[PDB]
């Protein structure tokens, strides 16, 4: 049974792994995907502003003896380093075989029942030559799920798919640069730039021991940049298995929250549809919700939720934007690509566009917001004011 | 020379007249390389067609007029010839060579016949440079007249109906139905286009990524389930490339599978064609004038690669991939031609004039 | 035990058992087990348990109409069982066993009546793979060599597999793309389509190209049979809208490649469609050969007015 | 006139066995016929008319010797430079060139069809078309005919440097590690005029600045898997098996196949033939032994000799029961009573 443990401004008060995706919290999606590929018991290693996740994940349907992936969460006050997480795992002596690690943001529908064979039998053949499998999905660049601050230039070998070199072009080089050692040996070298990291791994338990020794390693990219240049006397290999079906992330920046919670409404994860575990679908993707009273002359145009409890007013034009549970917008409101949350309340004559909001907040008359601003945590904008770009209130 | 041939597989009974072809390059192997007197230039384009590197139902006319412009601007006028019957005979097997490339073409014949007219109309006593430059000059004035300076003019009529609120629906790629539906966002009048595309050589993506760089919004549906756009459409500007005098509209194979699947929901259907691309034949059904093409493209790599490759080794399982279709003019409304918005039934009335 | 919950998850995640009375064998299984040993009160507390577990089961993906269909038929056997009862577990479980054994022979008897329709040299035509139409057409291989035209539509297309499974055992098939169903169907006769589920008014809810196909039938006037067994006669005339389908991921229709075009463009993917009863011209069924406009009372033959 | 064909004569790079009058031209055969022929029968095989050749007065003697369809060379290369690596090879004849050009100059024999690698030019109207065989690393995209960066180990340090923009379009570049290059380049008639003026560029492996199509002329070149190999090394003996006489004193006492002997020559007795070519006018008389060895013209060997894969040059002689094993027997020298080793007999 695969154990597959999961590690842990606006993020000050609330954790970054309990913020809501779209009326659901990001520590439930990972519980889903790991419950989908298959996991008998999952381990949650808590990091910061903890013990609340020890209630939320104690409140959900996962906390039930009817459940399958019977969880066991661990809390560490000393391990506040975000590296060497597995040091207390091997030190605690928990796992038996074939971990599958993923840290926090995991909204994915990829099944891992086909890769685990490819690094099960393959792992067996080299009996000790392959360390881990790093799943990575295909994409083409200029897609707005690949940020400025993420890329890879990983150049694998043909016919074996072993990751030879590595980069992380987040420093945006004007010319990227693999080393001549890889092109030195001669079978066939392909340097693919297409891939986009899905941050999900299936690592052999030996990679715990490789963390115990060489204790100066912290990051995943630190580890992989380690074991492919040094350890020259037969360390391991890094073998990856690409995909073409559903994807998951894992997008930390707010710029990645924009995309990866605006494609979970547009159905791009076909079993992680918003009708999950109330709503009802409709034409042009207006996935309305129960106990909801719109107003006369409203036009809920395209690609918009409307959570359980809201009330919009007359002459509203809500479009391409979520709206949480319990809110109440007013007459002649105008939402556009925004994202409210549980218990906000805007007022009349607004012009909220391309922005955010947060929980238990409010706004009053003539408050004309602008691009990329994000009010937070019971803030209020109040009287007639037009905040400029990036006006991050607090 | 001109071995041509090289047909493959078993055609699917019914039509055995149509000649199937395979894209293994066919003709390239046979030809001589020093010059190979078959074609000074036309071997280039003739090679360029078969792989699928021009293929748009317009601009083949532009291609053939360009190459014929060069080859007409290479002729030598031998010492015992009048150069009218000489060149006019000389162009025959070369056009036959491109004719063996792919079945003929669609109304590029009209161009070819026009060339034969202008060649035949040549005066019997002039300089070779005089009649030569005059000939290629007229060959330019044609493509400036009926191909260049008309498609612009056949957009001014189209604005008169495309006004604010409607939800138009083009089908696949098109040559005019991008111009006269994209010179209508400029000059305002917002709408919401929805495009629909057919299962091989998809061709709908060329629209959907040539239109988002204009800014008019979009949607996307494959032709197999175009029964959801039809309860929200407000037109369909399905444009096509050959008008036949019985009011038939030779479209791609998809069209007519939508038109008479539209008029059972009461949304109109408006065709848009040009003024030379209407031909003086008449055809009643699809099975006399189609053009089959390489039935190997149908391969859905959707898991275990269910046999696609294996059919040849199966017996009596031949797949067929047609290229044209027919629209009978009881299911067609107005045609937006370049001489007014004439009625369909008067398809012959443009001919005499 | 609560293995049904696993079953309640099993229909939740998907992964179809290909409709082959496996959903029916399962629903008969769980209804047999809950029928077998549970709480017991005389006054239909069993029936109330059937309503509860029923509505919990119907809380699955609302397309597998066979689940609720055999659920309701179990309820009607309960109502008639009590009706004669005016030791009930013996009669109820016995009659449910009889319904199981009757369900055990659909694909044969619905395929016997095949020689009486297809004649020599007759260009039949279908679209989309279905078990009953393939078994039905295979028992007409002791008659002459006709053709079969199969459409390759509804991508993701589950259709070809059938073109294999036929053409290596039988008649000279040809496979056409979906977008050429109106150059063909000018040279055809006797269309057949299999049915995902059929409605009370006489409607066929089927694969995503059934309409656009039936319209051609009642344009050229060729008769179309929809060979469909029993237990798929659904009540609830077509009132609930847009939950009538399955919208799948648009990866199947547009690839995740070609970036940035996929920022502002709307993709649609329906799995089913809507065939109204104004175009079907016979039903070949498990017991008779009933017409469209009669289907009404057949439904009243099976169920009871608790159709909700 | 679609193309034009230039088959010049480059010169002598490094072949000490050929450094003498062994190679007064590249016409020194390790094959059966001379080295101008076996390439220059492909261009006449595919059917080109009168071609352009360029040498320096030496094959001018062999001009009336050979036979072909048509030719009109220039033997006036004036070898005071030993140079013009496509610089004044093209530029010397530049007021004669009046169309496109394909070039293959005095080089390796080729066993692959021209049809493909002239189609892949004549289709796309590109700039370049070269062949390949399968360190100087050259990468290509996820098809044929898409040339990425082609760069030698010379101008490189200890790494590679990809140009960024050409890894954001065409975004899967697969670097081909080691490919035996070939000298069959097909170019357009403007890239001649580019090096007509601005003639500071030279050395045909440095006219690959159209591997800088970025920042629109494009380049395309295709691989293979067949027997078109390179024949300008010291490995001429490796290409000596060609497998493409009659007028000679063939004894046939030795019964041997899969070898060839030149005409007007006497075969011998008490001998055998084991995969060895043999020149014209070569006397075989008394107990001898073929050797999987190469034999030039005007030599004689007999009398209990038994060799093993050596290079019998012209104007040589052997007798007296000789025994060699992979030696480079010089020209104009002879040895009979010896048992030498694999070393070379210098002039």
């Amino acid at each position: 049974p695969p154990p597959l443990q999961a590690v842990l401004p606006i993020s000050k008060d609330q954790p970054r792994v309990l913020l809501p995706l779209a009326n659901v919290a990001l520590i439930d999606y990972t519980l889903e995907f790991l419950t989908a590929t298959g996991v008998q018991e999952t381990f949650v290693f808590c990091c910061w502003k903890a013990a609340q996740i020890k209630e939320h994940l104690l409140k959900s349907k996962w906390c039930r003896p009817t459940s399958l992936n019977v969880v066991r969460i661990i809390t560490s006050e000393l391990y506040r380093s975000l590296g060497d997480v597995l040091r207390d795992v091997d030190a605690k002596a928990l796992v038996r075989s074939d971990f599958l690690l993923v840290y926090g943001d995991v909204i994915s529908n990829i099944n891992i029942t086909r890769a685990l064979e490819e690094h099960r039998l393959r792992r067996k053949l080299e009996k000790n030559v392959s360390v881990m499998t790093m799943i990575f999905k295909e994409s083409s660049p200029s897609h707005p799920t690949r940020c400025h601050e993420d890329n890879v230039v990983v150049a694998v070998d043909s016919t074996t798919n072993r990751v030879l070199h590595f980069q992380k072009t987040q420093g945006l080089r004007r010319f990227a640069f693999p080393l001549s050692l890889f092109q030195g040996s001669s079978d066939g070298v392909e340097v693919r730039y297409d891939l986009l990291d899905c941050h999900i791994s299936i690592c052999s338990p030996q990679v715990a021991q490789l963390f115990t020794d060489n204790f100066d390693y912290q990051t995943r990219d630190d580890f992989v940049r380690g074991l492919l240049v040094n350890e020259e006397i037969l360390g391991n290999q890094i073998h990856m298995h690409v995909t073409a079906k559903e994807y998951g992330a894992r997008v930390s920046n707010l710029h990645m929250y924009s995309a990866v919670c605006a494609d979970v409404i547009r159905r791009w994860v076909y079993p992680l549809t918003p009708e999950a575990n109330s709503c009802t679908h409709s034409r042009h993707n207006i996935y309305r919700g129960p106990e909801v009273s719109l107003g006369h002359g409203s036009i809920l145009e395209e690609n918009v939720l409307l959570g359980s409890g809201t009330v919009i007013g007359s002459n509203c034009f809500i479009t391409n934007s979520v709206i949480g549970p319990g809110c109440h917008i007013g007459d002649n409101v105008v939402l556009d690509q925004t994202y409210l949350w549980q218990g906000v309340r805007v007022a009349a004559g607004a012009q909220i566009h391309q922005s955010l909001l947060c929980d238990n907040a409010e706004v009053k008359e003539r408050v004309t917001l602008k691009p990329r601003s994000v009010l937070t945590s019971q803030v209020v904008v109040g009287p007639n004011i037009t905040l400029p770009e990036g006006s991050v209130i607090s | 020379q001109v071995p041509t041939r090289k047909d493959y597989g078993s055609k699917v009974s019914l039509f055995s007249h149509l000649p199937q072809y395979s894209r293994q390059n066919s003709l390239t192997q046979f030809m001589s390389i020093p010059s190979s007197v078959i074609h000074p230039a036309m071997v280039r384009l003739g090679l360029q067609y078969s792989q699928g590197l021009v293929s748009g139902s317009n601009a083949r006319c532009i291609a053939l007029l360009r190459a014929l412009q060069q080859v007409i601007q290479d002729y030598t006028t031998p010492p015992n010839e009048e150069l009218s019957r000489d060149l006019v005979n000389k162009l025959k097997p070369y056009m036959s060579f491109l004719t063996q490339c792919r079945p003929l073409s669609a109304s590029m014949h009209n161009a070819i016949k026009f060339l034969n007219k202008e060649i035949t109309s040549v005066g019997s006593s002039k300089r070779e440079e005089e009649a030569k430059s005059e000939l290629r000059a007229a060959i330019d004035r044609y493509v400036q007249e009926k191909i260049v300076l008309a498609a612009q003019a056949i957009s001014r009529f189209a604005y008169q109906k495309i006004s604010n609120g409607d939800v138009i629906l083009v089908y696949g790629c098109s040559s005019l139905v991008s111009r006269i539906l994209q010179e209508a966002w400029t000059e305002g009048r917002r709408f919401r286009v929805v495009v629909v595309d057919s299962r091989p050589w998809l061709e709908g993506r060329h629209t959907l990524r040539s239109l988002v760089h204009a800014g008019v919004p979009a949607s996307y549906l494959l032709i197999p389930a175009a029964s959801y756009v039809l309860p929200e459409v407000s037109k369909v500007l399905l444009g096509a490339h050959a008008l036949l005098a019985n009011g038939s509209v030779m479209s791609r194979v998809g069209t007519a599978q939508l038109a008479l699947v539209a008029r059972a929901h009461n949304v109109p259907v408006l065709v848009c064609c040009e003024t030379y691309k209407f031909c003086e034949r008449v055809q009643t059904d699809a099975f006399v004038s189609n053009e089959l093409d390489d039935p190997d493209d149908l391969q859905c790599k959707r898991g275990e690669h269910v046999a696609l490759a294996n059919w040849q080794n199966h017996a009596s399982l031949r797949l067929l991939n047609l290229v044209y279709d027919v629209t009978p003019p009881e299911l067609v409304d107005l045609v937006i031609t370049e001489l007014g918005m004439i009625p369909c039934s008067s398809v012959p009335v443009v001919l005499r004039v | 035990s609560e293995r049904i919950e696993s079953f309640v998850e099993t229909l939740k995640r998907g992964g179809g058992p290909r409709s082959s009375e496996e959903m029916a064998r399962e629903t008969l299984g769980l209804l047999r087990q809950i029928i077998t040993d549970h709480r017991w009160s005389n006054a239909g507390e069993l029936m109330e348990l059937i309503r509860r577990e029923g509505r919990r089961m119907t809380a699955a993906q609302p397309s597998e109409t066979t689940v609720g269909n055999m659920v309701r038929r179990v309820l009607k056997i309960i109502r008639e069982e009590y009706g004669r009862l005016h030791q009930l577990q013996s009669n109820i479980i016995e009659a449910i066993n009889e319904l199981l054994v009757e369900l055990e022979g659909t694909m044969e008897n619905i395929a016997a009546q095949a020689l009486e329709h297809i004649h020599s040299n007759e260009v039949i035509m279908t679209i989309g793979f279905s078990r009953t139409v393939e078994a039905f057409l295979k028992e007409a291989a002791r008659k002459r060599k006709f053709h079969v035209i199969v459409a390759e539509c509804a991508p993701f297309c589950q259709g070809h597999e059938m073109a294999v499974n036929l053409s290596k055992a039988g008649i000279e098939t040809t496979v056409m793309t979906d977008a050429a169903i109106f150059a063909v169907m000018s040279r055809v006769n006797k269309v057949i389509i299999g049915t995902k589920t059929i409605l009370a008014n006489g409607a066929l809810r089927a694969v995503t190209g059934t309409h656009t196909l039936a319209l051609a039938a009642k344009h050229h006037s060729t008769p179309l049979i929809v060979c469909a067994p029993m237990f798929k006669l659904s009540p609830q005339f077509p009132n609930e809208e847009d939950s009538f389908h399955k919208f799948v991921a648009p990866e199947e229709v547009l690839p995740f490649t070609e970036g940035d075009i996929l920022e502002k463009v709307s993709v649609h993917c329906p799995v089913f469609d809507y065939v109204p009863p104004e175009l079907i011209t016979l039903f070949i069924s498990n017991i008779g050969g009933n017409a469209p406009s009669y289907i009404y009372r057949l439904m009243s033959e099976l169920y009871h007015p608790d159709d909700h | 006139m679609e193309f034009q064909a230039v088959v010049m004569a480059v010169g002598g790079g490094s072949r000490m066995t050929d450094l003498t009058s062994s190679i007064p031209k590249p016409l020194l055969p390790v094959g059966n016929k001379p080295l101008i022929w076996y390439p220059l029968n492909l261009l006449e095989r595919v059917g080109f008319e009168e071609v352009i050749v360029v040498t320096t007065r030496d094959v001018q003697k062999a001009l009336c010797a050979e036979f072909k369809m048509k030719m009109k060379p220039d033997i006036v290369c004036i070898p005071d430079d030993a140079d013009m690596g496509t610089a004044d090879s093209l530029r010397y004849i530049y007021p004669k060139l009046k169309t496109d050009v394909l070039v293959l100059s005095c080089d390796l024999i080729t066993d692959v069809a021209l049809h493909e690698v002239v189609d892949l030019f004549r289709a796309y109207d590109a700039s370049l078309a070269m062949l390949m065989r399968k360190r100087d690393f050259i990468g290509v995209d996820s098809t044929g005919k898409r040339l990425l960066f082609m760069a030698n180990e010379a101008d490189l340090d200890e790494e590679l440097v990809i140009k960024g923009s050409i890894l954001q379009k065409h975004p899967r570049i697969r670097f081909h590690t080691g490919l035996v290059d070939a000298h069959l380049y097909c170019l357009k008639k403007y890239i001649v005029d580019f090096l007509m003026e601005n003639g500071s560029i030279t050395s045909i492996r440095s006219e690959l600045i159209p591997y800088l199509v970025r920042k629109v002329h494009i380049m395309k070149e295709g691989l293979c898997s067949r027997v078109s190999t390179l024949g300008l090394y010291m490995e001429a003996n490796r290409q000596v098996p060609k497998l493409l006489s009659s007028a000679q004193i063939v004894s046939k006492h030795l019964v041997g196949v899969d070898s060839l002997i030149g005409p007007e020559t006497q075969i011998g007795e008490k001998s055998s033939i084991k995969r060895s070519v043999i020149g014209s006018s070569c006397l075989i008389k008394d107990r001898v032994t073929i050797t999987n060895c190469l034999l030039m013209n005007s030599v004689t060997v007999e009398e209990g000799s038994n060799i093993q894969g050596s290079v019998i040059c012209n104007n040589a002689v052997i007798e007296k029961g000789a025994d060699i094993k992979d030696c480079l027997i010089g020209s104009g020298q002879r040895i009979e009573a010896k048992a030498k080793r694999v070393n070379e007999v210098i002039v």
